[PDB]
């Protein structure tokens, strides 16, 4: 069993950079490609062995500025990554999705898929594929939904796990993020089996109030979102009490073929010293699973009904306490569940508890949660971007850019009445 | 003034000793205790308690040696005559199965190759 | 609701319960501790006789290397000496086979690392004109087998190598009888020493001189082949990783390892040339040195 | 087919190591018990030389 | 002679399989590489019927294991009793179902159940006369739901005469693991209800408050629950292995057991389980393992009795015991709580007694009552399918690999049937 | 006393003949150095089937290797077993054939033959009482088929009243190495047809198919395959070289499987064949081998009997066994599988018993089945050569050289009959 990952964008390259690192030094990689000194399988499904010693990584960067992917081939892994699977074009797709969707991904997706092919062919047991991008950009968003719309016409049955960092509302790095955020929703929806959001409002805040550092950068953010990547795939990686694999979240969470959108939260988030400070219980961190204080996403489960919840665990737990603190979950009444389904938790458990990255912020825990929940405070985020979307789509601000690249108002006005019909369908199905 | 990732992302804290160190595999073991020490009962300090005989061995053939009474052998609540209770008939007149099936593992185990049948 | 949990010193809880239930398992090693069943202390006295300070012997005081002493054997190009663990032999009905590999990380000399010569009488069936040796010493292209010293139990005795010997043997490849990791002749240490499989044959490795040294006193330092004298097939270090209990070691098996170079043998043989009458030299994993003994005792006869 | 093989092979790896693993968790109960009675004897020193 | 062959379906019965399989050779004395090593020859002559002989000593198991992920086949040739297993036997598909009753029942099955369905063949005819199958699996997961009931369905139309016992775990809403644990469920058990001559319903839910309760533990693992189903699966089979003072056989107890063809469905328990801390206290003896045996406490279901009656039940004691204090003891539990019972059937009690007690124990008993009060059990399961399917929840991956929402349909007609008809006797 | 010639054609045939050889040798414990060295007096009595006592128990094996590219040759003298052929045997002309049927069969054979010839006459006429030829070779090559099939040719003019077998591989669409493979392949049909006794089709295809399902095996090379066929040629030749309790030599097979005189394209397989991680949880009875024996996947040619019918089959086996066993056995599975066997014969199914089994064995089998599924290979060779033939194409190279057009009719003609006289005996 293999799962292979791509990396779009000026975020995916960086999340993928730190996600990487924390692969090596889960599976003891050095960062020139071996191990110091066996058969053992369980690196297998991320890093292919080749020749003598050397393993090399089943990925796929690519971005469009060759800045951020050749600063990777200078960095401190150039002997890990090969030399092929870095993949730069030669100028940016600059905050447009239709330059990304047409103008140059129509001459480097063709490689990217003759590339990512020969990958899959290499592989064996090839579960899905993960991608890693942000909307808010244009390479990412264009390209990204190019490659997946190729790719799920190419495979289609493989699922396809996509970690997507969407824009917060009101910390914003950019200004067309609400028409490019719209434009990638708009194919993310019917290409995307599992698509799990990622904000920066809400990381940031929790940088802030866990790890209590107060100046972070988006190193911090990529390295936890690192964890949680690692934390979920961990059950494929080792033996543990009940391990769940790539398609049970697409069984278990996704009830109906359009409501594919997770929270996801991570817990605990402790740094040193308070390492020493708490005792590290199960109940205590099942709690701090829930709170809004601790979703990756900033928006309020409380104005919304769950539909389904999966938990990973990872370290030394057994069943018997996780069932009982999800019982004192489902008896208290803080939080509230789709009265339709009447069982909405999924456990799975794997014994190796995370590792620590030196240099890092986060401290050698016993045992970690990570929870990967449906609800539909979702369906009140994509509400939220769509009233800023159409206040700035009245004035046609900024529509000479797309329409030059070649695209028209009809792409805009069927993704307005998509996020619409969503809209719809989410307050539908909360009933 | 350094590149931000090339700030963050070093050698020194790899590679040395704590790709070891973060190797563990803690998740191979996780030992359970043993299924049987659940369900026995008696005292830990001598080994299980195997009944291996039945009443039919017992009294009509007499198994063992002092012929009392039919009911001594079955399991009282009283010490009075739960110390005599035998566990085990031990002799031949067991084991004459297994010294016929140890000469067939015999037998099959030391074997010549060229020996015709008719000879 | 949930509370802390807390060390079975305190008494807390069910503190009674979790310090009994630890009560018992440890009663249970305690027992096995004094039966001496315990899977630690099992293979603990396999451990001290299989690796055991241990003296190679020679014969007499001449350096050529003797029937009946203790010898080691080691690949020029690797050190990594040969020997095979009596236990862990293989598990069948009629098989006493054992398995016997090279160890890179023990290379001094143990108990189970040494071979002893023994001479091999040909019987009476056998229709092998055999070249008369009459002294002790062990010549080129003479029939020898290899014992080893034992290391599960008993003493050495000069030809005997225990009451239950075990030499080196090699079956062609079989079904049944194939190197467990790769595709060649297993090598193992059988207890049928008087089948002719045990039978092993030291050549010089060059081919041109080994006709001109047919009969000559082997040396100890010298690079010789071993090479089975049933099968007529050298032996070689597989290096395929095996994982006895001892270390990692390396597969042994009989390969011809030659090196595809042609040779126009039907071209030579019919045009009755010299150079025709020769087998293509073997490559470097083939050369074994036999290390000897340097004090002097002889073995205790049978 | 061929995978099954290769798996064959990694199994009696894992088999060895399983067996070195449990042989080491004993010595690791038995010098738990070691170094609490030396503790004992520890502080049974230091209380009569005071 | 009278054979048990032995299918072990998913994560949950290779698990369990092997915990059952440690137990067994324990009790005939062979080592964990393979030969016989015990002492008595009462252990040998009833060998043939979970073994067979190799060569030399050399015992195999008659199990067939199946399963779609190598996860649980690495971890059963690892541990101790791992060896043992005949490696033709591991037949073992590659894919993965996960929570998927149709991919485990139309998509893997059609090219995996035909591949051990030559073993299971092979495996029945190199025996001579079969007392039956014994297959332990789940109903909440893919790989042994519905990989394991399709299995059952092809068994059935091909060896109508043997019998059939079926371990299955099945899903609590307290103890709830997966999401579509009622979509599982649900056609699992309406494909049980016409193809298992009879099932012993498992649950985890029950097995905890056992293990808080009486056997007092702090962790309680999968390896402890699955050692007690391990002892409840050798104390059923105990009176093919072992002679004793009255022998019952699996038809023997089928019989005394069922009576109409859809009435089925078992709770069992077993005794004694005590805690450590109080081993001592207990005498052994059967008022004091009778008392154990009948309290609501020690079932392995989530179903009170006393919220219901029992139709029939029975005892299976192993030991060297007087049959007078057996029957003296079951008519006065029977009249005593004589409302427990059914009044159209005199005498609701079968016994048996075999003289092998279990390895480490004196003497033990093993109880197995059809009661009413399951129907508890199913209308908790069938209320939250009522729920899923009038949404038509979850339904798309179900409906786009060849089921279609009939099927639901009938699954729900047999259940609410199915608890209509023991509300019935009630 | 009755001798066995033995004649390897092609790379094929040197490879094959080979292996063959070091098996054989091994057998009767004869080194590569040529001398006897064997413990029990059994094998000194029936070896000069195969051997000649030169000087000092120097015995050279009655084999002649036969090709014209001394790439084969060099590989045969290279490792062991090189220095037991005699270099007077080692027959080998210069030129080159290449794949090319007119080649080996017009221009080369016209000046290889008369030193074939003289080698082979001389050393038959150097023993008795010959039994027969043996024949290996190949029927995609070029100096393999188009000297073999000229060699049969000449012998069968010369010595009409003795044996003759022919192992022959012929290729397969799913393993095909060379493009002119139906070019050969029917033209050298088409001569066996009219010249051998009886042939033994083997083939790659299914050789593959049993290392990867029942060997279990890593890397395949042609050594291992070239095992298995040795295997079958010994298991052919026991009976002579081995007193049993029921002799079938080769006349007495050939007479008990070839009821009409074109149909001798036997099917082969052998037994028993499993893993070395699967060699210990088995045991060795007759059932045994008779499940694995007539198993459909097991036959070492690539046509499924099962779409055909078994019109006469020959089992041997070796070892100390229960005639009964052997002969029940037999009639279990002709009456059970009563629709796979022909009806105007009863009892199909010759059987015969040697005491001493292959080294390293304790009991094996080797199967010999006379189908009507062969005709299924026929046309799967022959629609390709008659695909090619439409368009003439690679036709020149042969046309060019001596042969016509109307050899390439007659040679699928002959082709076709065969298919549909045995479609018609079916
Ligand atoms: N959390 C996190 N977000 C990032 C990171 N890098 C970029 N982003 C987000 O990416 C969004 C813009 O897209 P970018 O990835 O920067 O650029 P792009 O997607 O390649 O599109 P172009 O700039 O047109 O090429 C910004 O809103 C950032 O919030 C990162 O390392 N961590
Ligand atoms: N009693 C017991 N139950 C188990 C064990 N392992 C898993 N389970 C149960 O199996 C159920 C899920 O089964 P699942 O693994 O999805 O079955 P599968 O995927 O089809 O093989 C859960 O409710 C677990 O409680 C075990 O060792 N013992
Ligand atoms: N089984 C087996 N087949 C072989 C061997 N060598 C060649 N072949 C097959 O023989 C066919 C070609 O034979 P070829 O070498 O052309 O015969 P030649 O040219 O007449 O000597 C190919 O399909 C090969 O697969 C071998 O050693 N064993
Ligand atoms: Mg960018």
């Amino acid at each position: 069993r293999e799962v292979i990952s791509i990396h779009i964008g000026q975020a995916g390259i960086q999340v993928g950079n730190a996600c990487w690192e924390l692969y090596c030094l889960e599976h003891g990689i050095q960062p020139d490609g071996q191990m110091p000194s066996g058969g053992d399988d369980a690196f297998n499904t991320f890093f292919s062995e080749t020749g003598a010693g050397k393993h090399v990584p089943r990925c796929i960067f690519l971005d469009l500025e060759p800045t951020v992917v050749d600063e990777v081939r200078t960095g401190t892994y150039r002997q890990l990554f090969h030399p092929e699977q870095l993949i730069s074009g030669k100028e940016d797709a600059a905050n447009n999705f239709a330059r990304g969707h047409y103008t140059i991904g129509k001459e480097i997706v063709d490689l990217a898929l003759d590339r990512i092919r020969k990958l899959a062919d290499n592989c064996t047991g090839l579960q899905g594929f993960l991608v890693f991008n942000a909307v808010g950009g244009g390479t990412g968003s264009g390209l990204g939904s190019l490659l997946l719309e190729r790719l799920s016409v190419d495979y289609g049955k493989k699922s396809k796990l996509g970690f997507t960092v969407y824009p917060s509302p009101q910390v914003s790095t950019a200004v067309v993020e609400p028409y490019n955020s719209v434009l990638s929703t708009h194919s993310l929806l019917e290409h995307t089996d599992v698509a799990v959001m990622l904000d920066n409002e809400a990381i940031y805040d929790i940088c802030r109030r866990s790890l209590d550092i107060e100046r972070p950068t988006y190193t911090n953010l990529n390295r936890l979102i690192a964890q949680v990547i690692s934390s979920l795939t961990a059950s494929l990686r080792f033996d543990g009490a009940l391990n769940v694999d790539i398609t049970e979240f697409q069984t278990n969470l996704v009830p109906y073929p359009r409501i594919h959108f997770m929270l996801s939260s991570y817990a605990p988030i402790i740094s040193a010293e308070k390492a020493y400070h708490e005792q590290l219980s199960v109940a205590e961190i099942t709690n701090a699973a829930f709170e809004p204080a601790s979703m990756m996403v900033k928006c309020d489960p409380r104005h919304g009904k769950y539909m389904a919840c999966c938990l990973m665990y990872r370290g030394d737990v057994v069943p018997k306490d996780v069932n009982a603190s999800v019982a004192t979950i489902k008896t208290k009444r803080t939080i509230q569940f789709v009265d339709w389904c009447p069982t909405g938790f999924k456990c799975g458990i794997n014994y190796q508890p995370p590792t620590v990255v030196p240099g890092g912020d986060l401290a050698k825990v016993q045992r970690a949660v990570c929870m990967i929940s449906n609800s539909t405070a979702i369906g009140e985020i994509f509400s939220r971007l769509d009233h800023k979307f159409d206040l700035m789509y009245a004035k046609r601000a900024f529509v000479h850019w797309y329409v030059g690249e070649g695209m028209e108002e009809g792409e805009f006005s069927e993704a307005r009445e998509d996020l619409a019909a969503l809209e719809k369908d989410f307050e539908e199905v909360g009933a | 003034p350094t590149t931000t990732q090339k700030r963050s992302y070093t050698a020194e804290g790899k590679t040395g000793e704590y790709l070891v160190e973060a190797s563990t595999r803690h998740d191979l073991n996780q030992p359970g205790v043993k299924g049987e020490l659940l369900t026995r009962h008696g005292r830990f300090d001598e080994p299980p308690v195997q009944c291996l005989g039945t009443t039919y061995q017992l009294t009509y053939g007499r198994a063992d040696g002092t012929d009392r009474r039919v009911q001594s052998y079955l399991w009282h609540g009283r010490k009075q005559v739960d110390y005599f209770v035998p566990h085990s008939t031990g002799g031949p007149s067991t084991l004459s199965l297994t010294a016929r099936k140890q000469q067939e593992w015999g037998t099959q185990g030391a074997t010549d190759a060229y020996l015709t049948t008719k000879m | 609701r949930d509370t802390t949990k807390y060390n079975a010193s305190c008494l807390i809880g069910n503190w009674a319960e979790d310090r009994e239930l630890q009560r018992a398992i440890l009663k249970d090693m305690l027992s096995k501790k004094g039966t001496g069943t315990l899977k630690l202390d099992a293979f603990r006295t396999r451990m001290a006789a299989a690796l055991s300070d241990l003296e190679l012997t020679k014969v007499a005081d001449d350096p050529y290397i003797h029937f009946g002493d203790v010898v080691q054997l080691v690949h020029v190009d690797t050190g990594c000496v040969l020997a095979g663990d009596p236990a862990d032999a293989d598990t069948r009905t009629g098989e006493s086979t054992c398995a016997a590999t090279a160890a890179p990380d023990v290379r001094a000399p143990c108990p189970r690392n040494s071979l002893i010569l023994l001479p091999y009488v040909p019987p009476k069936t056998a229709t092998a004109l055999e070249p008369p040796y009459d002294d002790a010493i062990v010549h080129y292209g003479q029939k020898v087998r290899l014992a080893l010293h034992p290391g599960a139990a008993g003493d050495p005795v000069d030809s005997g190598g225990g009451p239950r010997p075990v030499c080196l043997f090699s079956k062609p490849v079989s079904t049944t009888h194939a190197a467990r990791y790769s595709r060649q002749q297993l090598v193992g240490f059988t207890a049928r020493t008087d089948s002719f499989d045990c039978v092993w044959t030291v050549v010089t490795p060059d081919p041109a001189q080994r006709a001109a040294a047919e009969g000559v006193e082997v040396a100890a330092g010298a690079p010789v082949l071993l090479v089975h004298c049933a099968t007529q097939k050298p032996l070689c270090l597989e290096a395929a990783r095996y994982p006895n209990d001892y270390g990692v070691e390396l597969e042994v098996s009989a390969r011809s390892a030659l090196g595809p170079g042609l040779k126009l043998a039907m071209e030579q043989m019919a045009m009755g040339v010299q150079k025709g009458f020769l087998p293509k030299g073997e490559q470097t994993d083939n050369y074994w040195t036999f290390v000897a003994g340097s004090k002097v005792e002889a073995l205790p006869p049978p | 087919y061929d995978t099954v093989a290769a798996n064959a092979v990694k199994d009696d790896f894992k088999r060895k190591g399983r067996e070195f693993k449990e042989r080491a968790s004993e010595a690791q109960m038995l010098e738990s018990l070691y170094q609490s009675e030396r503790q004992k004897t520890l502080n049974a020193i230091r209380a009569e030389e005071e | 002679m009278r054979e048990i062959v032995h299918i072990q379906g998913g994560q949950c019965g290779n698990q369990i399989g092997a915990k059952f399989w440690e137990v067994v050779s324990d009790e005939h004395g062979i080592d964990p590489t393979g030969t016989y090593h015990g002492d008595s020859d009462l252990q040998l002559e009833r060998i043939n019927v979970y073994f067979n002989e190799a060569t030399g000593g050399r015992y195999v198991p008659r199990a067939i294991l199946m399963d779609l992920e190598p996860g649980t086949m690495d971890s059963v040739r690892s541990g101790p009793y791992g060896q043992i297993f005949r490696p033709d036997n591991f037949v073992f598909g590659q894919t993965g179902a996960g929570n998927n009753w149709a991919k485990g029942h139309y998509t893997e099955g059609a090219e995996l159940i035909d591949s051990v369905l030559d073993v299971v063949r092979k495996e029945a005819e190199s025996c001579d006369c079969l007392q039956g199958f014994q297959v332990c699996h789940s109903l909440g997961g893919g790989t042994g739901s519905g990989m394991g009931t399709l299995l059952i369905s092809k068994i059935r139309e091909e060896y109508p005469d043997r019998m059939m016992l079926t371990f299955s775990v099945v899903p609590s809403p307290k103890v709830s693991d997966t999401v579509v644990e009622p979509y599982n469920a649900t056609l699992s058990v309406h494909q049980l209800v016409e193809n298992a001559d009879e099932c012993m319903v498992l649950d985890n839910e029950a097995l905890y408050d056992i293990c808080f309760r009486t056997l007092k533990l702090t962790t309680p693992t999968f390896g402890d629950l699955n050692h007690l189903i391990s002892a409840v699966m050798s104390g059923i089979t105990c009176c093919l292995r072992f002679p004793g003072q009255l022998n019952a056989d699996l038809r023997k107890l089928a019989v005394n057991l069922i009576p109409f063809p859809r009435l089925h469905f078992f709770m069992v328990g077993f005794t004694p389980l005590t805690s450590r801390g109080s081993q001592q206290y207990r005498a052994l003896t059967v008022p004091e393992l009778t008392q154990q045996m009948w309290d609501a406490k020690n079932m392995m279901c989530a179903a009170d009795p006393r919220h219901g009656r029992y139709l029939t039940a029975s005892a299976l004691f192993r030991g060297r015991m007087s049959t007078k204090e057996v029957d003296e003891q079951m008519l006065n539990v029977q009249n005593k709580n004589s409302s427990y019972f059914v009044e159209w059937i005199p005498n609701n009690v079968k016994s048996s007694v075999c003289d092998i007690p279990p390895k480490g124990l004196k003497m033990s008993a093993t109880f197995i009552g059809n009661s009413t009060a399951i129907q508890e059990m199913f209308k908790r399961v069938s209320e939250q399918f009522t729920a899923m399917f009038r949404r038509k929840a979850f339904l798309h991956w179900y409906t786009g690999e060849g089921m279609d929402e009939m099927e639901f349909t009938e699954a729900e007609s047999n259940m609410n049937d199915l608890v209509s008809e023991y509300q019935q006797y009630q």
